RNA sequence: CACCAUGUUCAA
RNA sequence: GCGGGGUGGAGCAGCCUGGAGCUCGUCGGGCUCAUAACCCGAAGAUCGUCGGUUCAAAUCCGGCCCCCGCAACCA
RNA sequence: GCGCGGAUAGCUCAGUCGGUAGAGCAGGGGAUUGAAAAUCCCCGUGUCCUUGGUUCGAUUCCGAGUCCGCGCACCA
RNA sequence: UUCGCAAGAGUGAAACUUAAAGAAAUUGACGGAAUGGCACCACAAGACGUGGAGCGUGCGGUUUAAUUUGACCAACACGGGGAACUUUACCAGAUCCGGACAGGAUGAGAUUGACAGAUUGAGUGUUCUUUCUCGAUUCCCUGAAUGGUGGUGCAUGGCCGCUUAUGGUCGGUGGAGUGAUUUGUUUGGUUGAUUCCGUCAACGGACGAGAUCCAAGCUGCCCAGUAGAAUUCAGAAUUGCCCAUAGGAUAGCGCAUUCGGUCGAAUUCUUCUCUGCGGGAUUCCUUUGUAAUUGCACAAGGUGAAAUUUUGGGCAACAGCAGGUCUGUGAUGCUCCUCAAUGUUCUGGGCGACACGCGCACUACAAUGUCAGUGAGAACAAGAAAAACGAUCGAACCUACUUGAUCAAAAGAGUGGGGAAACCCCGGAAUCACAUAGACCCACUUGGGACCGAGGAUUGCAAUUAUUGGUCGCGCAACGAGGAAUGUCUCGUAGGCGCAGCUCAUCAAACUGUGCCGAUUACGUCCCU
RNA sequence: GGGCGGCAUAUCUGUUACACGACAACGCAGGUGUCCUAAGGCGAGCUCAGUGGGAACAGAAAUCUCACGUAGAACACAAG
RNA sequence: CGGGUAAACGGCGGGAGUAACUAUGACUCUCUUAAGGUAGCCAAAUGCCUCGUCUUCCAAUUAGAGACGCGCAUGAAUGGA
């Protein structure tokens, strides 16, 4: 039939798929941590993001927040 | 490959549309008459079996088939009885094959 | 002592 | 004006109602290293075309279309 | 001068006189080759000659033709 | 131009064209030239087929998105090539980098991975929305590099096939030629044999042949609790008068036979079996044979288990082929693609697609048979698992027994055994046999099973394009012995008949072996090749 | 004109032919020299060519059946 | 009836395909005779078409000559050249 290993040339119908690149939000520690200020002066600091509660996933990691799902990047495990 | 030289595939097409039958037949067969035995005894049938059938120097379930027009099954199946009754006697047996012959006076 | 014609071009 | 002929792809019988034959060609398989020759098989017909007769038409009777002959003299 | 027959793909030649465009060769690309010839497969083709009646429409039916073939044109 | 009746004879150029044309010898190759031998990949005398039918399979064509491709005596059940996915190299699409390393631009936020919705063939983070996780491993771009069943076997290595199954091949020194070259290596007889004897411008050697090696047959030592046998005690069975529904032929004329579950003991032994070294066979023996006029040998018979390479294989020189393989390899040079890849994965399809032609098989066309019973009976062989997973064994692998079974097959289960002379296994193979008093009775028929329908089970992640069994239907599909042609074969052979291994999760019309039943013909020839 | 051709030279039907009979041409369209022992003679039964409905193989067309059917068939050969 | 005899009278074919540009047809097939026209010669005092086609001769060539040959219907003592 054909020629051995010839190149194809064909045509493409669909748009080309880009490469994932990943999106990086600058100062991402600074989001997870909402500070609070003491009458004494000392500022106590509090989480605002939920902590994976399997002792596996993450033992002090942190979980997401959607507006229709909390998950977490280690466990994937979703709540809705 | 032997490729052909000057073959079309319109040649090559019609050859194999007119390939289909035709060329046979290479044997000359020469096709035989029929034969009519009966599978069952008549009464006639049955009379010669038990007068004519003995008296024969030799007695085979195919050669009575082939004097009374009858079938070998039936032709043994009677060949057994006469010897039942020790009007013939029988000289070789076996499962297969069956030879009588008359008895001596 | 029947009949027995032929083999594209260069190069291994 | 007179006489003859169109039949498988080619050439030609049959044309003496009831049918298409011969040689070559084509196709398939053998032989051969291979082709040809040779061997074993097969297929292929509006019998020019349009009508008529006949139970039935290559085959008989008319028209047409071609092809080939013979005549076309005395002024 | 007259009558008849041809002008279809790049060339040649088919085409139910009214729906047909069949091809071969010449080309471009592949198969085969150690490379070629040759062979095979796939792709580009086209009314002719000009007006009409257009069968619903014309190489195909008529008129003109060109442009080529084929015949034939006192009398004594 | 001269001569000739003519035919011609004498004399006799040029233009142009061309790198050789010729001569004699040498070695090959060839001959429808001669001589002597040999081979059933040759014939003769024959056997059994193939070519005709159906079907399996390979090859070509046709078709197709693709129907991947090599090969055309020495290609075509060949590539161990029996492809559901994989394999797989082809087609339609989607991922990954398995682009190391080096140099630059980013960078402790370089990057990696993702639930939910939709993009999609994909409850495929492929991508996208949205964020979390990861962490200096990576991304961006320039060179480079790697991988490839990409090309080229006409660039190669290695291996294989073939020339080429026959008896062939090559130095040294000496002789002969100016030389290629020749002699040795030659003729005569013999032999499968360049095997020997003899002769000799050759003498000494080397390889191939032979020898060696492996299996068969006969036999020695050894040997058994992974092979067996014979006795003696006990325990059980038959036990004599018996004449078949017609009942022939075929051994028996101090103690009558059986009983691998009677899972009984004791004793003895190596007749069968296992096998590491041996023995044995070589023209050994004899012809008032052939030949001998030395010999080398040969033919019949003998001895013998075996009587001429004992039989069957393995190995096999030197010269080659542009033979096959770059689809075996981490064998490889050059070249091609290289991040929407010719790499690599995943999904699906294809390799199987059918007017046809061909090779090789399978099954047949029936009575020297088909069915349904019953009997006796081989040999070679294969059998399970890790640095995984469970508590050093234990599960995969093969089986036997029981059950299912208070009712088809194929199944499905439970128990036990086997690492294999230990279990399978006393290995109940099929040809075969049966005086089976069985059915059929010459017909496309109870021959022949192609083709197709419905149920069910099993293998597998997946059975549609039936994977494979089993059940009932179809059998009105050809086929009644096959034209021209053509293959293989000399004795435990052909032909027939099964069995195992191999491919193998499932699947032999294949191959590689194995044993079983077992002939006809020839003991030649050079007519064909 | 004659020759070549044909036959209009013996003869039948239709038309020319002019509604009695008769009527020419090398006028038109065709025939004749044969054929039949039944294809002659007679008597009796029947109805034809075609259509339509129906009936296995059977279809446009084979044979059976029922209707309609003034001749649209046949009467050896041309025609009336 | 059977032989001989043509320097006796005389006679001496047709269709189709085919060469790597295209013509053409050495070649082949087929039907056929008593034999199928040979050597020669030719639009010849013999060629219808025809005033054939080419060359030459002229300013101009139905004429002349030389060629060609599918030759209505050339041709060998019906003697050919
Ligand atoms: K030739
Ligand atoms: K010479
Ligand atoms: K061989
Ligand atoms: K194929
Ligand atoms: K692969
Ligand atoms: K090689
Ligand atoms: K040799
Ligand atoms: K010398
Ligand atoms: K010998
Ligand atoms: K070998
Ligand atoms: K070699
Ligand atoms: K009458
Ligand atoms: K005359
Ligand atoms: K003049
Ligand atoms: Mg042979
Ligand atoms: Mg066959
Ligand atoms: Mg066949
Ligand atoms: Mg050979
Ligand atoms: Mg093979
Ligand atoms: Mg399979
Ligand atoms: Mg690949
Ligand atoms: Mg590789
Ligand atoms: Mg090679
Ligand atoms: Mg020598
Ligand atoms: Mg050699
Ligand atoms: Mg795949
Ligand atoms: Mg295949
Ligand atoms: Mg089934
Ligand atoms: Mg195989
Ligand atoms: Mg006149
Ligand atoms: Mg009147
Ligand atoms: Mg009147
Ligand atoms: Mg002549
Ligand atoms: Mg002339
Ligand atoms: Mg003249
Ligand atoms: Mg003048
Ligand atoms: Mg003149
Ligand atoms: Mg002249
Ligand atoms: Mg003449
Ligand atoms: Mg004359
Ligand atoms: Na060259
Ligand atoms: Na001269
Ligand atoms: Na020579
Ligand atoms: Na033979
Ligand atoms: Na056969
Ligand atoms: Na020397
Ligand atoms: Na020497
Ligand atoms: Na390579
Ligand atoms: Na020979
Ligand atoms: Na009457």
């Amino acid at each position: 039939g054909g020629k051995g290993k010839k190149k194809k040339k064909r045509i493409f119908t669909k748009p080309k798929k880009p490469t994932h690149r990943h999106k990086l939000e600058k100062m991402r520690a600074l989001k997870y941590f909402k500070v609070t200020e003491n009458d004494d002066g000392s500022y106590k600091v509090e989480r605002t993001r939920q902590d994976c509660p399997h002792p596996q996933c993450g033992a002090g990691v942190y979980m997401a927040q959607h507006k229709d799902r909390q998950y977490c990047g280690k466990c994937h495990l979703t709540y809705k | 490959p032997p490729k052909a030289g000057q073959t079309k595939k319109a040649k090559m097409e019609a050859a194999n549309k007119g390939a289909k039958k035709t060329t046979k037949k290479w044997s000359k067969g020469q096709s035989r008459e029929a034969l009519q035995n009966a599978v069952m005894f008549d009464k006639e049938t049955y009379d010669k079996l038990r007068s004519e059938v003995p008296k024969y120097k030799l007695i085979t379930p195919s050669i009575i088939s082939d004097r009374l027009k009858i079938a070998v099954s039936i032709a043994a199946a009677g060949l057994k009885q006469l010897c039942r009754e020790k009007l013939i006697r029988l000289v070789s047996c076996s499962s297969k094959t069956r030879v009588y012959t008359r008895i001596v006076q």
